């Protein structure tokens, strides 16, 4: 199934939502297009508008909330749009960073409406939507000369792993006694700017990580238990032709899905080794 | 930069942008190891699992699931009520008087002339406060009289039913009763509790169904799994299957980790047998509200909406109860995702 | 030349001339050892044989005639019904089953699967093939089935009505029978088999008495003479009891002539004690077609004649069979002699 | 119980019927009269008249030929007498002997209605009545000088006894190869005439014989069967203190009633011993 065409400037995100068949996606015309795939057609059924910068990611929220969508953009910024009554309309804004957006994402259904955003000034910030409509959020100075990506851990006590251009990792938990995510661990593993972070959410006892950098590698950080530390195993011995940019998990199997620079999709699984391959 | 940027989604679909920088692609890749259950689907649809069975039985893991598998195998063929039967089966007079003779003791004395004196009620009495019990029971063996022709059943028993295995058998024919054999034959001799049941319960199967259970309990509780299920087979209590199955869970899926498979594909070869075994099991009896099987009903959905095959998923979920909201919300989601 | 010219005429009469020789005189004389019988005339009329049998009673004979008249002496007194009566008279439950037990054998196992498979009737059949009759006739004490409930008595007696007395007794109650004990059970156990006559036939008296007859008989015949009596007494045979007595006369008549008594003497004294003996016994009973006894009835009619006594000749008279010519004549005669 | 003054001339016999009710009587005066006696009462019934001398005896028949009387007479004839309708009359006549008859005796019932005869003319005579009233006798010599008496011995055969005034006394017996009565037996014991012979009823298997005498003793002769010859017993050792005149015996007991002379009746009985007493 291909939609080709769907924009005229670069795409830089394309999403499926809940129930994967609503698309979404965003490029450097500075809009966001909603497309309703099927077999092997498609159908536009609207285009976003209002960043005035090129869109980096989109994010789909838990149907329980509405149907929503989150964007943000080098125009830092972060946009969430509503399909209600049968039309998309600017709802809300989140601006506090002074520098491009380059990720955003809903937090667990069970959080709430609650949304996870990092950006190039080293901060990262954490917003709900209040019982009024208004917003205010929890920001936190995350990493030195930018924050690329942030994931959210599955739910139980709530943490999340962020991805600098000052080639950590690391992992974020809340705290009481400060009203605010506490710095957990600081993982120490790429030469290079982190791209891309992505917590999956599979439900074994040991947590998965995987991180993606310009260094062309993949890190995949495990851990056992809370007694047990964050473990580093690269994806493979061998670097990569190219920076590998994103990384996604499958919402059942653990399989990780690489997005390469040289245009290139890898898809890996874990054996009986301890060690990736080819799924 | 330029870049796939993909992503995975429900349906185990994978989006990602084409290398012209301008295109959108959905797909389903192929994950070696996972793929669609067509034998499940087809089976639960043509209502025969000879196929699913016999993938099963030549594929099965230890030594009891194989029994399992083949007590399904062969109720497959034979048909459940069939199989209830082969499971539950099993494998002088004259006298001529001669010569003189007499009434030695007074004993006799009284009791022939008692007799003869066409009172039968007090012969009786005299014989029993002696041990004369052979005799009256033979003068009673030729009354009418109930309470007399009964006064002295209670008086065997009474000093026999415990000296005698057969005697306390008899003791619970005569009083039309299994309570004590269901409770204390030995577990041995089930195939024959089981026949005192459908022998005295034959118009009640409340109570029929009541007693099968209660020494199905017994059995798998005392070394007699395999047949603890023929019985419960016979009552129709699939819960009792069920809570015996779920139980042996644990430790099959850990027979399948060692037998070199990653902690995925364990858990997912375990529940699916699990599943499978379940589905042709019910198939056959006369049976959702355990807990932990609906529990483990709605893992078996998401690893076969996973693949794909929204149809098996839907299924499940018609037969789960639509008064659990994990599985309202799942109903809900299937559906649009698949409509 | 002069002479009284005397004569005997009928009724003890003498026919003489006076001396003037010119008159007749009819008289009766005393012949001392001659006496008409009046306790006899005189009982017969107040049927009041107290004095009769206390006079016979005080001067009795032998030992035997002794006894007749005491059993008419008591009969006297007490009546026939209550003398008959003190005549025919006379002088563990619970078991609790314990501990383990099992079917060893086959025999066992295939009777217990018969019962529970509620095959009531089989497990019967599987008994009696076997020596497990005691169990055979628990089973049959349960059920309702007569030919089953049957089927084992003709078993039990089939081998043991022929080890035990009892066991041969029984068989008689059993079968409703009096024929074995009445023909070959000891006769000194009569006043038994005299209740099973009773007992079988309570309301069929032609039965009753003939059974009753044919006991006496054998008595009598085996050295219960006194018994045998009571017996025929209670069947109300006079005939029997006349024709022992009149076998029983000689010897009689016998044991009186040695008794320093002239042939008349005897003669006339045992004609009158047979007579009054049989009065007063038929006078008890239920009670004439015997040849000897009519021959000898005709006998005392004379003698009684003879004594002037033509009232109580008559009485006799009447109770013999109007059919028989010399009782005709001699009616004819006694009636002018006396009117 | 006395009837005085039946006749007027001396009487030499009275007889009672087969019920002991009907008296009849005979004397000199010729005549007979016949009675009917009750307690102490009687009523004279008849006058038999026809003999030619004085009446010396007679004999009542058995009830089963009528209501007959027989009477001899020293006129030496027999007279039989019938009560027919209510009155008496001769019927027939015997008279065969040459001389005084002095007993007559009706046979026993069975051998019919034959009579016995004696007379002084020594002879004795058995009559029978023929089918159409007449008779054809039997005529035998019996004793010497003269016959005084003649009795029928009970029936079974037929045998009679007569006592002659040859002292003697005889018993008969019938035989067919001589249609007559043939002597049986003669027995010798008295020294002077025998007046009269009674030959006992009773059915004992001995038979008893009583002939009294002019000697003044009576003897009993008795015979206890066929081999056995007649045994002579006075009745007692001493002789009686006049003539003895007649014999009878009851009907039962065996009892003897003895007429005298000295007009005394004695009676007697046997004993233990086989001798006679009182009775």
């Amino acid at each position: 199934v291909v939609i080709a065409n769907a924009h005229n400037e670069l795409i830089h995100d394309a999403v499926l939502d809940y129930y994967g068949k609503r698309l979404a996606t965003c490029s450097s015309d500075k809009t966001i297009k909603i497309f309703e795939v099927e077999g092997e057609t498609h159908k536009l059924i609207d285009t976003l508008t209002g960043h005035e910068g090129p869109v980096w990611r989109v994010d789909w929220a838990h149907p329980k909330f509405g149907t929503i969508l989150a964007s943000c953009s080098y125009d830092g910024k972060v946009l969430i749009w509503k399909e209600e009554n049968g039309r998309w309309s600017q709802i809300a804004v989140h601006a506090v960073h002074s520098a491009s957006v380059n990720s955003v994402q809903w937090a667990p259904h069970e959080y709430g409406p609650l949304l996870l955003v990092a950006s190039s000034d080293g901060k990262v910030s954490v917003v709900e939507f209040k019982e009024n409509g208004t917003t205010s959020p929890i920001i936190i100075d995350a990493h030195a000369i930018g924050v690329n990506s942030a994931s959210w851990a599955p739910a139980t006590s709530r943490k999340f792993v962020t991805g600098g251009a000052d080639n950590l990792v690391k992992i974020w938990k809340y705290n009481s006694d400060a009203q605010t995510y506490v710095l957990e661990s600081t993982l120490e593993g790429h030469s290079d700017w982190v791209r891309d972070v992505a917590w999956s959410p599979t439900v074994l006892l040991r947590s998965y990580l995987a991180s993606v950098s310009q260094d062309r590698t993949c890190i995949i950080w495990t851990q056992d238990n809370e007694q047990g530390p964050w473990k580093k195993t690269l994806l493979k011995e061998e670097k990569f032709p190219d920076v590998l940019w994103r990384a996604s998990w499958s919402l059942s199997g653990n399989v990780l899905a690489l997005s390469g620079g040289d245009n290139k999709v890898t898809l890996w699984k874990e054996n009986l080794e301890g060690k990736w391959e080819p799924a | 930069e330029p870049s796939p940027a993909a992503h995975w989604a429900f349906g185990g679909k994978l989006v990602q942008i084409t290398p012209d920088g301008k295109g959108v692609s959905i797909t389903n890749p192929k994950i070696s190891g996972l793929e669609s259950n067509t034998t499940l689907s087809e089976a639960l649809k043509t209502k025969d699992f000879k196929p699913l069975i016999n993938q099963r039985l030549v594929k099965v893991i230890d030594d009891v699931n194989e029994e399992d598998w083949n007590l399904l195998e062969k109720l497959s063929m034979d048909g459940t009520e069939e199989f209830l039967k082969e499971a539950l089966a099993f494998d002088e007079t004259n006298f001529q008087p001669e010569g003189d003779f007499s009434l030695s003791g007074n004993i006799e004395q009284t009791i022939s002339k008692n007799l003869v004196s066409g009172n039968i009620k007090s012969a009786v009495k005299n014989s029993l406060e002696n041990d004369l019990l052979m005799e009256a029971m033979v003068i009673a063996l030729d009354s009418n009289n109930e309470r007399l022709k009964e006064s002295v059943k209670n008086a065997y028993f009474a000093k026999y039913g415990s000296k005698s295995s057969l005697s306390r058998i008899l003791y619970s024919i005569s009083k039309r009763e299994v309570d004590d054999l269901v409770e204390n034959l030995d577990v041995s001799q089930w195939k024959f509790i089981s026949k005192a049941i459908q022998n005295l319960y034959p118009n009640d199967i409340a109570q029929r169904n009541e007693m099968l259970i209660k020494l199905g309990d017994r059995l798998k509780e005392n070394g007699h799994r395999q047949d603890s299920l023929t019985l419960y087979l016979a009552a129709g209590s699939l819960d009792k299957v069920a809570s015996i199955w779920l139980s042996e869970f644990p430790d099959l899926e850990d027979k399948l980790k060692k037998d070199n498979k990653t902690i995925y594909e364990a858990h997912s070869e375990c529940l699916t047998e699990f599943i499978e075994r379940f589905t042709v099991f019910s198939n056959f009896i006369n049976g959702i509200n355990n807990e932990q099987l609906i529990a483990k009903f709605l893992e078996f959905i998401n690893l076969t909406t996973s693949t794909g095959n929204f149809e098996l998923a839907t299924e499940f979920l018609n037969s789960l109860p639509s008064d659990n909201e994990e599985v309202k919300t799942e109903k809900a989601r299937v559906l649009i995702a698949s409509g």
